[PDB]
This record gives structure tokens, C-alpha cells and sequence, in this order.
């Protein structure tokens, strides 16, 4: 009952069959959208 | 990946963790050390 | 979703040292190509010069076939090159 047991059979059932090279998206036409930034930690030389 | 790379890392090599959320969003934020090139233009030394 | 099943499918028994040929007294073709980002740097003390390049390796093997016509017409699907045969240039 606690946080633990919850999270990891979460995670025991969405790991269960999941490949990791197949492209994840809903039809094959469809494509993927990768919303991308950056943040400078600093500017070494 | 990068394209302008000398001689560094083409990726990120640390490979940190994600957040994933209910929806099925997924979030991910390595640190990463970069080398790129630049087509340094010297003319107003030191103005530059 | 079909990806995923074509590459389960595919990866079923395939070796990776095997030279993939159908019969042994046959050969491959592995095209090759160059390119160059950028002349990084040609020391001349040391002699030695660092490039930055693009290989481009082009062959074909039997084992990968499949047919579009039974996968939702897919003809062009993504894999890891770690878990396949490699000439080694």
C-alpha cells in the first residue's frame, strides 16, 4: 500500500512487452513531434 | 547530434534520467560539453 | 505498431558473425563513399592530420528480406547497428 509497491508494479506492468528501437507513434503515417531547447550552464573558452 | 563537432563528443554521454507523466508525456535534460567550431573574424582586434 | 512486429519477426534467429551470403563461393558488394565535414586540423610538427569524415557503407544481405505488401506497405524501417553483421573497414 505504500508508494513504492504502487510505483513498482507500475513499473513490472508497462515494462512487460515494450520494445525500445521501434519508433513510438500511433499509425506509421503519422510522425513524431520533438520540442527542443537549450540553457547555458557557462561559457567555458 | 551535431554537426559542427572537432574532435568531442557527437551525443551526450551521460545519459541521465527522464520524467515520464500519466499521458504519456516524457521529458529529458542531459548535461553536455560541447566543441564547435567558429569562423573567427579578426579584423577590429580587440573590438571584436 | 507493424515495425514493432516486423522487427520482432526479423530478429528471430539472425546471427550476427555469420557472413550473411547464400552460398560460400559467392561474394558481397560493399559500396563505399567519402565525405568531409571540415579539415579540422593538419599539424605539420607531428605530421598528422585530423579530419572529420563521413563514411558511407552501402551492402546488401539475404537474411533482412521481407515483404512491403504485408506490412501496411513499410519499406524503409530503422535499426540499431549493434545488432547486425558489420564489415569491419
Amino acid at each position: 500500500e505504500t508508494r513504492a509497491h504502487a510505483e513498482e508494479r507500475l513499473l513490472k506492468k508497462l515494462f512487460s512487452g515494450y520494445n525500445k528501437w521501434s519508433r513510438p507513434v500511433a499509425n506509421i503515417s503519422d510522425v513524431v513531434l520533438v520540442r527542443f531547447g537549450l540553457s547555458i550552464a557557462q561559457l567555458i573558452d | 547530434v551535431l554537426y559542427n563537432n572537432a574532435d568531442g563528443d557527437f551525443a551526450v554521454t551521460h545519459l541521465t534520467k527522464a520524467h515520464l507523466f500519466h499521458d504519456g508525456r516524457v521529458q529529458w535534460t542531459p548535461p553536455a560539453i560541447y566543441k564547435s567550431s567558429c569562423s573567427i573574424d579578426v579584423t577590429f582586434f580587440p573590438f571584436d | 505498431h507493424a515495425e514493432e512486429r516486423l522487427l520482432k519477426k526479423l530478429f528471430s534467429g539472425y546471427n550476427k558473425w555469420s557472413r550473411p551470403v547464400a552460398n560460400i563461393s559467392d561474394v558481397v558488394l560493399v559500396r563505399f563513399g567519402l565525405s568531409i565535414a571540415q579539415l579540422i586540423d593538419v599539424d605539420e610538427k607531428n605530421q598528422m592530420m585530423t579530419t572529420n569524415v563521413w563514411v558511407k557503407q552501402e551492402w546488401h544481405d539475404y537474411k533482412l528480406r521481407w515483404d512491403p505488401a504485408d506490412y501496411e506497405n513499410v519499406t524503409s524501417i530503422r535499426i540499431p547497428s549493434e545488432l547486425i553483421w558489420r564489415p569491419d573497414i
